């Protein structure tokens, strides 16, 4: 998936609804992100790549607080983070060969609400700015 | 000071244990069991610290393993919390993508690592570079 | 490495039942006992390998009735791997048996005498791990000399400082304050931060029983603390943790400072206050890293500095700022930080000067009491209320 592909050069560009929507699809077309477990290092890696290649300053990708689904502040970004069910986390961590520092093993240390999160793609986010509705304070 | 370091898997098998205080086997076993009870039941919702009458527990979970440092009440909660990660990261670098299995097969080596980083109930070496360099040097030795 | 050990561990894993595990284990114990009381003198590798297997069995929870002698023999070995396994063994399985203790102590003596730093660290650690009264008697006199001597390697210095700490804790009487004390304080100035880290722990414990001897440390620590917090990432590359410079040494120096009242020399007192002001400022600065390791490292220092501020009750402006930052933390999304803030503020309430500032947040606290899911945090909030 694209996280493998990612894992300054270009001039600055503003983040716009068009920018975010195109970007969402650009990542989907390159395969990836959907279903992928969230870790701060991963997003940092992602934010940087977008930043270096496509000149979007890594400030745009923010989500509503937990617990529960975390919704993107930038309108037209079609990726929400949703919490993994506990039983799913435990089954994934089963076994003595799983890496200690793999994102699923961290158990949401990166998250203040300590929830394990995965990226999921939503069509609706392009049409409806869920973050604004839920938290006008941020807007 | 650090009363004792514990590395325990979810099942309750003890991967590592360092005692920096005197305990008799009856006490240790009660402690191991007591510590397991608290962390497995305790969730994400909860803080990383658990409070005892005499002692405090700082613990963090990686994979199937619970890393627990037991300290006196006045000790720095956050510092020891991050000391655990510093330790895990050193282990990660050392075993190259460390996992619980590595801790079992190379158990005699994990003691070496802990001792570089913690000694006498205190923090010893906090530089990943220096611990790793020393760890590498020793490998060369017969 | 040692293949035979790996195979014995795999075999234990492969066991399907507790009983099968016992059977395999008893087989090994018998196979080993056979070799030790065996006609053949054992080569260095096998003796090291078998003693390792015995240890595994011990860690497995089965008591071990033999193999102590062999471990002592490994202690004599000039090969490091052999020496490390033996020392590990006597550390885990400690005997009251006097015959063994004399043999062990001789082994340690040989290593400390040897100029090799690696052997010294094995010997030094062993004393620390075991920390027996008998062991204290043997080396309590010797260890400070090793620590205090120049020409002693840094790594030896680190373990030396901590090892003496163990001796002092275990057998305070055998460790009297002497001349090594002055040199230990200047150990705080050492180029190697690892040494400084270890030295500071020794000093902090020593200063508690005997403060007068080590007030010289106060001035020294304040100077290093100030230097460390302002330190650039390129200057301390080795000891910078996620863009935080020496978080753990900084914490330790602040706790040392808590033993003493404010520094007698005003110049030092000024340097300290400017340092604490800096630390507080860094909190509000925009974060260099989004990662939690950065925050935990950074905040751990802050909370220790706040702890010093509260302890002294010395500087009003600082006490005021301290109250402010903690108040900001009550709102923080992380359960961990709110818990710690509630604790610290609770202490802060006791200060007469700052009491009224703390009462400001009573509503914030009560609001938490209504919405806080964590039971532990609820207690530390109820505790704050009674404080006011």
């Amino acid at each position: 998936x694209x996280x493998x592909x990612x894992x300054p050069q270009v001039p600055l560009r503003p983040m716009t609804y068009k920018a975010a929507v195109d970007l969402s699809h650009f990542l989907k077309e390159k395969g990836g992100l959907e279903g992928l477990i969230h870790s701060q290092r991963r997003q940092d890696i992602l934010d940087l790549w977008i930043y270096h290649t496509q000149g979007y300053f890594p400030d745009w990708q923010n989500y509503t607080p937990g617990p529960g689904v975390r919704y993107p502040l930038t309108f037209g970004w079609c990726y929400k983070l949703v919490p993994v069910e506990p039983d799913k986390v435990e089954e994934a961590n089963k076994g003595e060969n799983t890496s200690l520092l793999h994102p699923v093993s961290l158990h949401g240390m990166d998250d203040p609400e300590r929830e394990v999160l995965e990226w999921r793609f939503d069509s609706r986010l392009a049409f409806h700015h869920v973050a604004r509705e839920l938290h006008p304070e941020y807007f | 000071m650090i009363r004792f370091i514990l590395i325990q898997n979810r099942a309750g098998k003890t991967r590592l244990a360092k005692w920096y205080m005197q305990f008799d086997d009856d006490e240790k076993q009660k402690l191991i069991e007591e510590v397991h009870a608290v962390v497995t039941v305790r969730d994400a919702k909860h803080t990383n610290f658990v409070e005892f009458r005499n002692f405090k527990i700082i613990y963090r979970r990686y994979a199937g393993l619970y890393f627990c440092i037991c300290v006196d009440v006045n000790d720095n909660n956050l510092a020891y919390l991050e000391a655990i990660h510093n330790f895990v990261e050193v282990l990660n670098e050392y075993f190259h993508n460390v996992c619980e299995l590595d801790l079992v097969f190379n158990f005699y080596k994990v003691y070496t690592v802990v001792d570089e980083m913690f000694l006498a109930g205190e923090i010893r070496e906090t530089s990943q570079t220096k611990v790793l360099k020393q760890l590498l040097m020793l490998q060369s030795l017969e | 490495g040692m293949r035979g050990l790996a195979v014995f561990i795999s075999d234990i894993r492969n066991c399907k039942s507790k009983e099968a595990e016992i059977k395999r284990i008893n087989k090994e114990l018998a196979n080993i006992r056979s070799k030790f009381k065996g006609d053949k003198a054992l080569d260095g590798y096998s003796k090291k390998k078998y003693v390792c297997k015995l240890l595994f069995i011990f860690l497995l929870g089965h008591d071990i009735d033999f193999g102590h002698m062999e471990a002592v023999n490994l202690l004599s070995s000039n090969r490091y791997t052999e020496k490390q396994i033996g020392y590990l063994f006597i550390s885990v399985l400690v005997n009251s048996n006097s015959e063994l203790i004399r043999l062990i102590n001789n082994a340690i003596k040989n290593d400390l005498a040897s100029r090799n730093p690696t052997f010294m660290g094995l010997a030094l650690h062993c004393i620390a791990n075991v920390g027996s009264r008998e062991m204290a008697e043997a080396f309590a006199g010797e260890i400070p000399k090793i620590l205090v001597a120049g020409d002693t390697m840094d790594s030896v210095k680190q373990s030396a400082a901590l090892c003496l700490l163990r001796l002092y804790r275990t057998s305070p009487d055998l460790v009297p304050m002497g001349d090594w004390t002055s040199r230990v304080v200047h150990l705080l100035n050492d180029q190697h931060l690892g040494v400084v880290t270890a030295a500071t722990s020794l000093i902090t414990t020593l200063a508690q029983k005997n403060p007068e001897e080590f007030k010289t440390s106060v001035s020294l620590a304040v100077s290093r603390l100030s230097r460390i917090v302002t330190s650039a990432s390129t200057d301390l590359q080795d000891y910078t943790y996620y863009f935080v410079p020496a978080p753990w040494l900084s914490v330790k120096l602040l706790r040392l400072l808590q033993c003493y009242p404010p520094p007698e020399d005003p110049a030092v007192r000024g340097r300290l206050t400017e340092c604490l002001e800096t630390i507080l400022n860094k909190a509000q600065e925009p974060p260099k890293s989004k990662k939690v390791q950065h925050s935990n490292a950074k905040n751990a220092v802050l909370f220790e500095a706040i702890s010093l501020i509260i302890h002294h009750d010395s500087e009003p402006n600082l006490l005021v700022r301290a109250c402010n930052q903690l108040g900001q933390f009550l709102q923080h999304r992380e359960t961990n930080l709110r818990y710690l803030a509630l604790e610290s503020m609770c202490t802060l309430a006791s200060s007469e000067f700052s009491h009224e500032a703390v009462k400001t947040h009573i509503e914030t606290v009560i609001n938490a009491l209504k919405t806080e899911r964590d039971v532990s945090v609820r207690q530390r909030a109820v505790d704050l209320l009674y404080a006011m």
